[PDB]
RNA sequence: UCGAAGGUGGGAUCGGCGAUUGGGACGAAGUCGUAACAAGGUAGCCGUACCGGAAGGUGCGGCUGGAUC
RNA sequence: GCUCGUAGGUGGUUUGUCGCGUUGUUCGUGAAAUCUCACGGCUUAACUGUGAGCGUGCGGGCGAUACGGGCAGACUAGAGUACUGCAGGGGAGACUGGAAUUCCUGGUGUAGCGGUGGAAUGCGCAGAUAUCAGGAGGAACACCGGUGGCGAAGGCGGGUCUCUGGGCAGUAACUGACGCUGAGGAGCGAAAGCGUGGGGAGCGAACAGGAUUAGAUACCCUGGUAGUCCACGCCGUAAACGGUGGGUACUAGGUGUGGGUUUCCUUCCUUGGGAUCCGUGCCGUAGCUAACGCAUUAAGUACCCCGCCUGGGGAGUACGGCC
RNA sequence: CAGCUUGUUGGUGGGGUGACGGCCUACCAAGGCGACGACGGGUAGCCGGCCUGAGAGGGUGUCCGGCCACACUGGGACUGA
RNA sequence: AGAAGGGGGACCGGAAUAUCGUGAACACCCUUGCGGUGGGAGCGGGAUCCGGUCGCAGAAACCAGUGAGGAGCGACUGUU
RNA sequence: GCGGAGUGAUCUACCCAUGGCCAGGGUGAAGCGCGGGUAAGACCGCGUGGAGGCCCGAACCCACUUAGGUUGAAGACUGAG
């Protein structure tokens, strides 16, 4: 899902200036709530393993951003982390 | 480890055959009279006497400490 | 106190033999069929399952490394 | 079989610094003998002595900074995000439609039907097949339909609704190398098969009868159980095939077709031509190949990472272990 | 051969030694090694060298020379530089 | 599976005066109660380490599983 | 032994209502917490908990073996298991 405006509140709460839509920060915060979504969505249909599987590109995604975000600059890694949400 | 730090050392030497380069990493284990140190923390090192049964290094000083 | 050798015990592990039994290979000019190679006389192979003296057969799905106008 | 990803390996353009890699030089060391080159001595030679090499290396000092690497920055070309469009049997769930087969009920109706190369078994005369009306139930979805589309692969087509994944193009708004591959590992993975429960029209392993045959544990015929279907788990294999791992760049063309964008010819209404991006086919040059063939969708030219091979059998088998 | 380790890993005070040291002891902490293969199994003295090879490599460690280990099998100390 | 197979066990003293663990008197506040906090007395509990003592023997008398292996039948507890 | 009519469940078999009883030890299920693990999970390690026609063993209920009894203490018992 994520209509225009569903982005637009999750733009404006973590990008950085007014424009912001591919730092680490907004990206792992949009897909963040697509793998929630998604999660939702997968607690029924148990057997839809080829929407699974974007879950799981998702998640990879993710993953690499957030090793990114923390080789440049642990302090924005640690407040995006207890902004969020890890383990 | 109680006075103890224990550092890795990366050490890179040709392939006797191959001739790539090869990266290799040790683990040694240094001496702290008074212990502060942590983890990351690139160290200087020097290499001393038996000063325990696993130990032959003294830390010199704490450059760069980690981040 | 420590202590070799010795004793007791339960295991581990590496080999040998073993009635009987499973397959394998090689043997002559033995017996039974004829599965494959040609459309090999029911196209053949692959996975699986059941069945059958034996090569094998049949079902389901697949492939052309088969045909057809 | 396919993908995701851990360690690891490898890495775009650009500025400064360090001098680890790299490279220059010098000092120490690399015993002697053996080895090589030149002499010297045994009558020659083997043998022996001397001198120089060699000793690929390691350690110390002093230089260099092109490339690799580290450290500190920068950039947008790779990668990702955003917006706007676009095509699609991509997936899951729920409801629902009609054709046809089978059976049941009733009407008409009378002696055959069925099946084969030819027959028989079989069904029927207790009313079959045929024909008409009504009903039940399951499974598969004619035409569209293709060489065509989507999906990582396996695979995916009756319709509607709900939820959901990916792709392409345009813009250039954003981040600023965040990339590639990936040992182990994890997930998905036709059909057959297995467990528990339900369902069962048609088909149909096993099984039975008939026929053929020397025989016929088959092919052909008549029946027919599991199974095929559904729910939830397991299994993890296929000629899982393009018999071709992934990523990237480059190297004549011609001609189809799917999805965009786009000026000009803008009507030449033509939805034709050209240009460009992403697919999917055929044919062909260079090049490659043992040949067959491949040939911008490479089996060509190169670079990065992974898997695999080392004569045929025994054998993808035994033993051990894991599931 | 996938888990090995409890003087084991580290510290403090003592002891011991020609000498640093868990070398030993009391106490304290809970570490240490491992897919770059720990732990286990097999085999083996190591090298200058020797044989082969265009070289890189492969095989080998016999004469000679250097180092190590042992002296019927196992353990122990004494004397002494 | 209490598989098997082994080791310790008595008394006295010391650590030990809060050694440790139970309950918590005298005395310490207060929304004054059948209240709270500290406090640690006396009374009981248990284990360890070190040293010593005695006997043939320290589970002390009474009390209190025998164990292992291979077959057949029936799965098992039960019932006759 | 056969028939008719009656008597018996105060013994024993089963069932029904209503009460009572089962010393002491051991083991450690589900569930629930905490930590680990991951994207989330499965799963793993600890605690807590106290399940079970669970284990050892008195009362209680039985009756497997043996010895005694066998004109018995007793027309079915005693002792030791
Ligand atoms: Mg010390
Ligand atoms: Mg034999
Ligand atoms: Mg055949
Ligand atoms: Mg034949
Ligand atoms: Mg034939
Ligand atoms: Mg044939
Ligand atoms: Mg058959
Ligand atoms: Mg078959
Ligand atoms: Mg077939
Ligand atoms: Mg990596
Ligand atoms: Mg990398
Ligand atoms: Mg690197
Ligand atoms: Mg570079
Ligand atoms: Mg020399
Ligand atoms: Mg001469
Ligand atoms: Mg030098
Ligand atoms: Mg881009
Ligand atoms: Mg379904
Ligand atoms: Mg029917
Ligand atoms: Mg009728
Ligand atoms: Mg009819
Ligand atoms: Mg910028
Ligand atoms: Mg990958
Ligand atoms: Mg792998
Ligand atoms: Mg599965
Ligand atoms: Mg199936
Ligand atoms: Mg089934
Ligand atoms: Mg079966
Ligand atoms: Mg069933
Ligand atoms: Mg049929
Ligand atoms: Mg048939
Ligand atoms: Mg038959
Ligand atoms: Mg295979
Ligand atoms: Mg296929
Ligand atoms: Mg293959
Ligand atoms: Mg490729
Ligand atoms: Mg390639
Ligand atoms: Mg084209
Ligand atoms: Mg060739
Ligand atoms: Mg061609
Ligand atoms: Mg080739
Ligand atoms: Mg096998
Ligand atoms: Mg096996
Ligand atoms: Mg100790
Ligand atoms: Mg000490
Ligand atoms: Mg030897
Ligand atoms: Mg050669
Ligand atoms: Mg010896
Ligand atoms: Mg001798
Ligand atoms: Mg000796
Ligand atoms: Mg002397
Ligand atoms: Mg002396
Ligand atoms: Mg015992
Ligand atoms: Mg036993
Ligand atoms: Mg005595
Ligand atoms: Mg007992
Ligand atoms: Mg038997
Ligand atoms: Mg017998
Ligand atoms: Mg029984
Ligand atoms: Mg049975
Ligand atoms: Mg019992
Ligand atoms: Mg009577
Ligand atoms: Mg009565
Ligand atoms: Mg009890
Ligand atoms: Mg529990
Ligand atoms: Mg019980
Ligand atoms: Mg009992
Ligand atoms: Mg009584
Ligand atoms: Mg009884
Ligand atoms: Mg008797
Ligand atoms: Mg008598
Ligand atoms: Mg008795
Ligand atoms: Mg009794």
């Amino acid at each position: 899902a994520l209509t225009a405006e569903q982005k637009k509140e999750i733009l404006r709460s973590y990008g950085l200036h007014e424009t912001d839509t591919g730092s680490p920060e907004a990206q792992i915060a949009l897909l963040t709530k697509r793998i929630a979504d998604l999660t939702e969505h997968l607690k029924v249909h148990k057997h839809d393993h080829h929407s699974r599987r974007g879950l799981l590109l998702l998640v990879g995604r993710r993953r690499r951003l957030i090793k990114y975000i923390s080789q440049i600059d642990v302090e924005r890694y640690r407040s995006l982390i207890e902004r969020l949400g890890l383990r | 480890m109680q006075k103890t730090i224990v550092v890795e050392l990366e050490d890179r030497m040709r392939h006797p055959l191959y001739g790539k380069i090869i990266r290799t990493t040790k683990k040694v284990k240094a001496h702290d009279e008074d212990s502060v140190a942590g983890i990351g923390d690139r160290v200087s090192l020097m290499e001393t006497r038996p000063l325990s049964a696993t130990k032959r290094w003294r830390l010199v000083e704490i450059l760069e400490k980690a981040k």
